[PDB]
């Protein structure tokens, strides 16, 4: 969730860059006193850096609480045409990610199960039967009730691949 | 048969060099409707005061139609009932009760002081918009005064009074034997829809948001009656729709007609309500994606009359009737608004753009195939085959205009 | 069977129920004997009687009458089924800047109505002081005062005139324009500089405001994000997601016989410095959050960087780098196991 | 003759008009539950008037007093106590009053006497 | 007391269907129906007067019909007419008076709305004071007329579209005639 | 503490009046700045329903009894524009007066109206009443709608049937927050692909899927709404479809029987049926 | 906040009255309460505001409305 959300903003970030950036200040509005001051006094805007390295410097501030929560948002609203409304909730995602991550070593039922995931992935060299093995022996530390997940990695393509399984 | 494609730069097509005639009629800003009113004529005088710090009066040429005789508004609408707006005032109100509830007049369209003065701007204004494309004189006719498409033979509806539309297209239809009208504002327009219904000689294109929206009609399936069967095209479009998405619906449709019924002449109106941000219509069409709906259908090259229908939003109208008059002058304007009269209400970049909205586009390509389908079934089947009259005299405004407009104020 | 019903209505009818099966209907087509390849009406329009289309339109020419359709008619109140109508809903800030736009609008009808009365009054002014004073006792105004709208210069001086004496006024203005010209032009271009000097001090307050407010207008759907981002990512909607393609390919293998395939959800991940970035990201929460034990801190920065470079390839030495350099812009390392982290006994050692 | 007036013009209502004008067994006998519910509040001593019904009542007295006030939640709460209290006390003296005229049910004739013997008129 | 007539089902199912055209549909009846209250009584005491022998009978028929007729001209105004129609009615009595001619309901108005005085006569005796024995001679000799009418419900009450036919006995009313009479 | 415009003709206007500028305009006053500019700154007797129609309107009251009639309910109707002079009464109170003061005993004022017409004698008395009450909007007997149970009579005494959708609660429609507007299910509402009381997933009949998307991609979520007669889930796709319709009436889905049948005979040019009603 | 004082329910009332002692409660009653309760307010608030007014505070603390309260002669205890 957090890696769809950011490459997102890397994807439009050379596009981004580029517009803020180039973007001008019409001349009947600057001498006259008329563009809005206030983000470029707070620093808000991103005039001197690219503009993904520039939103991640923002959201360590926004976990640092450092950044109101409006002052935040308001500031990915001009840099981005709106478009990367999805970081308003970075500082949360983050919370959640790391408090499930804290169930692993907790709950030491879940810990035995990547206990014996560490020792397949480590295996070069896996028999057809081997996987049954290891899908046997994990489905014994949970409840009869509880539907096991099979997450698949592919090196080569860096593809993940969830299979939802309720077998017996 | 819907194909969705990335939206593109507009481009300018050198082949087409229109020369435009513009119709501006000084008072029609002076008019409003009411205290809390949707519908503001200051857009049209906003919408021109941009218009000449940009220099388009360098290539257009400024007309100011003369107003609407009484006669005239009624070759569409019943004696009754412009005999009706003639004396209504808000203080003659009391007056007329069984007509104001017979006559939709003052509730939600108001009795605004007046009343038939602005209408007269209306009709006279795209009338004789017609009458310059028939004898030839421009290509082009851009009245946005006008464009009131929501009114009936005998009733006033959605804050519009005159149908001037219909009075602009007979007015066409004494030349040209087929007419086309194509409708970008995002009500359904039911005004011309329901007038042109029975004859062939009109088809009526409109794309609108349906789903129990304001005025509810103009569902897929209305295709006319009698002879104009199948000349009747409505694509009922849903909430959200954007830059990208609209230009793949609209021009395989209008490339369409234009082959199975070729149109002699087009009236295209430009309804503002389509753009992001307006109170009363529910898109997400930026400037560049309903500035080249103009631009699609002026590339085919027959003549055209631009009027302006309905606007709510006067700081995002005002810029997309300016930009789209600058394309129909073979020019793409800049980004940059020029000093004008007007000039606090752009912000807050004070730049030329609309900008289109976060809010979710529901359109989806599943559902947009088959109404796309089921209107090219139907279009095979339509293939091709003191009155004054032609009113011409048009005033030749810009000497009185030019000091308007155009500043140097420092 | 029953004869109420055409065969092609049948077809059609029949069309929905068994439009899928495709070898079904194809062979349901076949038996009736269906041959393939007005009274579409539509539903919003109905038919007035012949009597109701006779009232008269005076400037209707011949041609008029073939094009123009007076039969059909269709209304909102019967188009909306009598049950009104759903108007689309507005932000609370996008009814900000329509509040402001009608305060900017009341403002600029007034002036620019103002001003175009002044120029008409104006050049009628210089007229006077041209004429001789006997001419001046015959100078009547026509209605309209010669300008080409009648109606503008009678809202603006019944404005300010104290609204019923303003009557009278455009009588004497036109009666006797010689004495009331000069003293309306007077109070109009004075009522001018008060009305503009208000919209100055009303233009800061109009400007700042729509920039508060303004690109949170347009933000729709990042209002709402807050609230329903908590809503919907949860372990119940995260569960019922994947759960539904997986009856989907199960269905359709009911009814469409889609074969049960592996791999229901699919990622991919093409950059890779993201994972040093959500890291990054994941680290400085840890570090800062004061609920998580600080002994038990340190097993959290080392679960994730070990799992990741764990099932994503990603060598760990690289990791540390990404970290280290982040600390930078704010002493050994034997083998820690992932399967080390998982057991608290063996993370001690 | 006197006709009144028809308040809105149109046969629509606006509902369908944009710009819309309108549209933008086992049973206690009476009395016996009376009494379990006197002695189970008499008993008590929670607050009776709804908090959040209570709070939104003070802020509108407060408006044409001043503007812009903002309460002490505290503050809120030190009326409560207050205008409970003085209504338990009204409706004693009510009590009284119907015990008096010899009825049961109090009315508002005993509520205006209860407070002008009061003198607190 | 309360009087109770026996409507067959068939006539009770058009005055409903009538009851949704006018309220629901908002459409209203051509008023000068093709067979109206007149000739429709006519033919009916035309047919019975044949086929009764006793002349005491003839009497008792023909003063129904009369009476009918009489009772019709006086109703129609009050309560025979939904609040759509009313209008309808009032530009009849306004051309009665430019032809000169006093309007007349029973010679324009069709079978429906005498089939509405029908079903309202109970309520309408209730009201009164009238003797027992004439109050089942009415609602005998109607219920004598009602079974008549189903005899004949195909002719008199047709179910055609008015978009269609233009012969219906319904016609659509304009978005001005429904504004005037509802608002 | 107290104790503590006419002008000569000739010559020139009297000044009108001295404008008193107090406009309450939608600003405050137009003449009058803007006021603290606190936030917008960054820095600093006769009854109201006709006695015919039950319903409201333009009312010509009865002067002499608290009963008031719509202009096209009296009978005869009356114009706007043109009223009769002076006083009005009810026909009920012209009745009344017509009676009293005048052969008062009503029995010899109806004992002559029998006698008067004796071929009528059965409706004799019927037609005397009539000339008593007042004009009255036709409303159906109850044991005429009451013998179909679907019918039920509406708020303003409209026909209406098993098919118009109960009203929605005016709340519903004016008040929700903004993420979620009950009337349009347009903002991503998940829980529409489910069944509420059984928790399986409402699949489609068209296509035979639900297509509940990921919330990191809700562009894959396609819209899906349930009869209200079936209550079989179908697509805004598959019918095409262009809204949920939760206002105007019951949505009949496709796959449910015809009601009313237009025969073109192909030779009248049409023959109708309609199924019976529910007795 | 156009009604605020319809919010003050009916059960509301009832409630009060059945700790005062009362049995049976007349209708008219639930409306009349209402209009006693308003106009002990107005006054308990145009004094509570004064003090307030007075010290150039913006927020009318509790120690206000004890102090308004102690001059109505219905002294309260328990906040200062
Ligand atoms: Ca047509
Ligand atoms: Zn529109």
């Amino acid at each position: 969730t957090i890696y769809e959300r950011l490459l997102e903003i890397k994807q439009m970030n050379e596009r981004v860059t580029k517009e803020i950036n180039t973007r001008s200040t019409v001349t009947f509005a600057k001498d006259l006193d008329l563009l809005s001051s206030q983000l470029s006094e707070m620093g808000l805007d991103f005039v001197g850096e690219d503009a993904y390295k520039q939103v991640l410097r923002l959201s360590r501030r926004l976990i640092n609480g450092d950044l109101e929560h409006q002052w935040f948002e308001e500031s990915l609203r001009q840099a981005y045409n709106n478009k990367a409304f999805k970081l308003y909730t970075i500082d949360k995602v983050t919370q959640s990610l790391v408090k499930h991550a804290h169930t692993l070593m907790t709950d030491a039922k879940t810990a035995e199960i990547m206990a014996l995931f560490v020792k397949d992935r480590n295996a070069s060299t896996t028999s057809a039967k081997d996987q049954i093995i290891y899908r046997l022996q994990v489905r014994s530390h949970m409840s009869n009730t509880e539907n096991m997940f099979r997450i698949e990695f592919d090196k080569r393509t860096l593809h993940v691949s969830i299979q939802y399984i309720a077998l017996d | 048969v819907y194909e969705a494609t990335p939206f593109d730069p507009i481009t300018v097509k050198p082949s087409d060099k229109r020369r435009v005639a513009y119709f501006y009629d000084a008072d029609v800003g002076n008019y409003a409707y009411g205290a809390g009113h949707p519908m503001k004529p200051h857009r049209i005088r906003m919408a021109h005061s941009l218009i000449m710090n940009y220099g388009l009066y360098k290539k257009m040429e400024i007309y100011r139609a003369k107003p609407a005789t009484k006669q005239e508004m009624c070759q569409f609408h019943t004696d009754e009932y412009i005999d009706f707006l003639s004396r209504v005032t808000p203080d003659n109100l009391e007056m007329f009760k069984r007509e104001s509830v017979k006559f939709n007049v003052g509730d939600d369209c108001p009795v605004f002081d007046g009343l038939y003065e602005y209408c007269s701007i209306s009709g006279g204004g795209s009338m004789e918009g017609a009458a310059r494309l028939n004898r030839g004189k421009c290509d082009v006719a851009v009245n946005y005064a006008g464009g009131l498409h929501h009114a009936k033979k005998s009733e006033a509806s959605g804050f519009c009074y005159l149908n001037d539309i219909v009075l602009g297209i007979i007015e066409l239809l004494r030349y040209h034997p087929r007419v086309l009208y194509i409708d970008i504002d995002v009500h359904h327009g039911d005004g011309v829809e329901e007038a042109f219904y029975t004859t062939d000689r009109v088809m009526t294109c409109s794309f609108h948001k349906y789903g129990e929206f304001f005025p509810g009609t103009g569902e897929l399936r209305d295709i006319g009656v009698g002879a104009g069967k199948n000349y009747a095209v409505n694509v009922p479009l849903r909430d959200g729709i954007d830059d990208a998405t609209y230009r793949s619906v609209f021009e395989p449709v209008i490339k369409k007609i234009m082959e199975w019924y070729q149109p002699s002449a087009v009236v295209l109106q430009c309804g503002g309500d389509s753009l992001s941000g307006d109170r009363l219509g529910c898109f997400n069409l930026s400037m560049e994606g309903h500035a080249n709906c103009v631009n699609y259908v002026k590339s085919f090259g027959i003549p055209m009359m631009v009027v302006g229908g309905g606007g709510y939003t006067m700081r995002n109208v005002a810029r997309t009737w300016c930009f789209e008059t600058g394309l129909l002058n073979n020019v793409v304007l800049d980004k940059d608004l020029p000093y004008n009269e007007y000039y606090e209400y752009y912000g807050p970049d004070y730049k030329l753009s609309v900008r289109p909205s976060n809010m979710f586009n529901v359109n989806t390509p599943e559902y947009l195939d088959k109404v796309m389908t089921n209107i090219f079934a139907n279009l095979e089947n339509t293939k091709y085959a003191a009155e004054d009259l032609g009113d011409v005299e048009e005033d030749s405004a810009e000497a009185k205009d030019t000091k308007g407009g155009s500043q140097y104020a420092r | 069977s029953q004869d109420i019903l055409d065969l092609d209505d049948l077809v059609e009818k029949v069309d929905f129920y068994l439009g899928s099966n495709k070898e079904l209907f194809t062979w349901f087509k076949n038996f009736v004997g269906y041959q393939e390849k007005c009274e579409a009406f539509g539903p919003s329009y109905k038919r007035l009687p012949k009597s109701d289309t006779f009232m008269p339109c005076s400037g209707r020419d011949d041609m008029c009458w073939e094009v123009l359709n007076d039969e059909w008619v269709g209304h909102p109140v019967w188009a909306s089924e009598d049950s009104g109508f759903i108007a689309h809903r507005k932000n609370q800030y996008e009814e900000t800047l329509f509040k402001i736009e009608e305060e900017r609008h009341e403002y600029d009808f007034y002036i620019e109505s103002n001003l175009r009365t002044i120029q008409c009054l104006e050049t009628i002014v210089n007229k006077i002081e041209n004429m001789t004073e006997n001419e001046k006792a015959n100078f009547k105004l026509p209605p309209g005062l010669g300008h080409t709208s009648m109606t503008i210069y009678k809202k603006v001086i019944r404005k300010v005139y104290d609204k019923e004496r303003g009557f009278e006024i455009i009588d004497a203005l036109h009666e006797h324009p010689a004495v009331t010209a000069p003293v309306v032009l007077k109070r109009l271009k004075q009522k001018d500089e008060e009305w503009r000097r208000a919209q100055r001090e009303w233009n800061k307050v109009w400007r700042e405001l729509e920039q508060k407010v303004f690109f949170k207008s347009l933000d729709h759907l990042g209002l709402t994000f807050k609230q329903a981002d908590k809503k919907l990512l949860t372990t119940k909607q995260l569960i019922s997601e994947i759960s539904s393609i997986k009856v989907d390919q199960t269905n359709k293998k009911i009814h469409w016989l889609t074969p049960k395939p592996k791999s229901q959800l699919d990622f991919d991940f093409p950059d890779k410095n993201i994972f040093y970035d959500i890291l990054c990201l994941a680290d400085t929460f840890i570090t800062h959050t004061t609920a998580y034990s600080n002994p038990d801190k340190e097993r959290l920065k080392d679960l994730l960087k070990y799992f990741i470079s764990l099932f994503f390839s990603i060598s760990f030495e690289k990791i540390e780098e990404s970290l280290y350099s982040h600390k930078q812009n704010v002493p050994y390392q034997q083998e820690m196991s992932l399967l080390d982290i998982l057991h608290r006994s063996r993370y001690q050692k | 003759a006197r006709t009144k007036q028809t308040a809105r013009k149109s046969t629509g209502g606006k509902a369908p008009r944009k710009q819309l004008a309108t549209k933008a067994p086992h049973r206690y006998r009476p009395g016996t539950v009376a009494l379990r519910e006197i002695r189970r509040y008499q008993k008590s001593t929670e607050l009776l008037i709804r908090k959040l019904p209570f709070q939104r009542l003070v802020r509108e007295i407060a408006q044409d007093f001043k503007t812009d006030l903002r309460f002490q939640s505290s503050a809120v709460m030190a009326l409560q106590e207050a205008s409970e209290a003085y209504l338990v006390a009204l409706f004693e003296d009510t009590n009284l009053a119907a015990i008096h005229a010899k009825r049961v049910t109090i009315m508002p004739k005993d509520i205006q006497l209860a407070r002008r013997i009061r003198g607190e008129r | 007391p309360k009087i109770s007539l026996q409507i067959p089902i068939k006539l009770k199912s058009v005055l409903v269907d009538d009851w949704e055209y006018v309220t629901k549909d908002k459409k209203i009846c051509r008023l000068p129906a093709d067979v109206t209250v007149e000739m429709v009584l006519n033919k009916y005491e035309h047919e019975v007067s044949q086929e009764l022998e006793s002349p005491g009978s003839q009497s008792q028929l023909s003063e129904y019909c009369a009476g009918l007729k009489l009772y019709f001209d006086k109703c129609l105004g009050n309560m025979l007419l939904y609040r759509l129609e009313r209008l309808q009615y009032d530009e009849l009595l306004k051309k009665s008076s430019k032809d000169q001619k006093p309007l007349v309901p029973i010679r324009i108005y069709g079978a429906i709305h005498l089939l509405r005085l029908i079903s309202v006569l109970p309520e309408l005796i209730s009201s009164t004071t009238m003797d027992l024995q004439s109050c089942q001679l009415l609602i005998k000799q109607t219920e004598d007329f009602l079974v008549w009418l189903l005899m004949h419900v195909d002719e008199y009450f047709n179910d055609k579209d008015p978009n269609r036919s233009d012969d219906a006995l319904y016609v659509n009313t304009s978005s001005q005639y429904e504004g005037v009479a509802l608002g | 503490k107290n104790e503590h415009l006419e002008k000569d003709s000739k010559g020139n206007i009297i000044k009108l009046n001295e404008p008193s500028t107090i406009s309450e305009d939608s600003k405050v006053s137009v003449t009058g700045l803007p006021l603290n500019k606190g936030p917008s700154e960054k820095i600093k007797e006769n009854e109201d329903f006709c006695s015919a129609c039950n319903q409201s309107g333009s009312f010509l009251c009865c002067d002499t009894c608290p009963k008031s009639f719509h202009f096209l309910c009296l009978d005869p109707p009356i114009d706007p524009n043109n009223l009769p002079k002076g006083d009005w009464h009810c026909n009920e109170c012209k009745f009344k007066i017509f009676i009293n003061n005048s052969m008062a005993t009503l029995k010899k004022i109806e004992s002559n109206f029998i006698k008067q017409n004796n071929n009528v004698k059965i409706f004799a008395k019927l037609l005397f009443n009539i000339d008593s009450h007042n004009p009255k909007q036709f409303q159906l007997p109850n044991y005429i709608k009451e013998t179909f149970p679907a019918v039920k009579t509406g708020s303003r005494g409209q026909y209406s049937d098993e098919n118009d959708k109960i009203p929605l609660t005016d709340r519903q429609l004016f008040n929700t927050s903004y993420g979620q507007s009950i009337t349009k299910l347009d903002s991503y509402n998940p829980d529409t692909h489910i069944d509420s009381n059984s928790g399986k997933f409402l699949i489609c009949y068209k296509c035979n899927q639900t297509r509940l998307g990921s919330w990191s991609h809700p562009e894959n979520s396609r819209l899906i709404m349930t009869c209200d007669y079936c209550q079989t889930p179908w697509h805004l796709d598959c019918v095409p479809r262009a809204s949920f319709k939760n206002l105007g009436s019951k949505w009949k889905c496709p796959l449910h029987s015809p009601t009313k049948v237009y025969k073109k005979i192909h030779h009248v040019n049409y023959k109708v049926w309609k199924k019976q009603r529910l007795i | 906040l156009r009604d605020n004082i319809q919010g003050i329910t009916k059960p509301a009332i009832r409630r009060l009255a059945r700790r005062g002692g009362v049995k049976r409660i007349s209708g008219l009653i639930y409306e009349e309460t209402r209009g006693v309760l308003k106009v002990f307010l107005e006054n308990v608030i145009r004094d509570a505001v004064t003090y307030t007014e007075h010290a150039k505070r913006k927020t009318v603390t509790a120690m206000d409305v004890v102090y308004a309260l102690k001059r109505q002669g219905r002294t309260l205890y328990g906040f200062g």
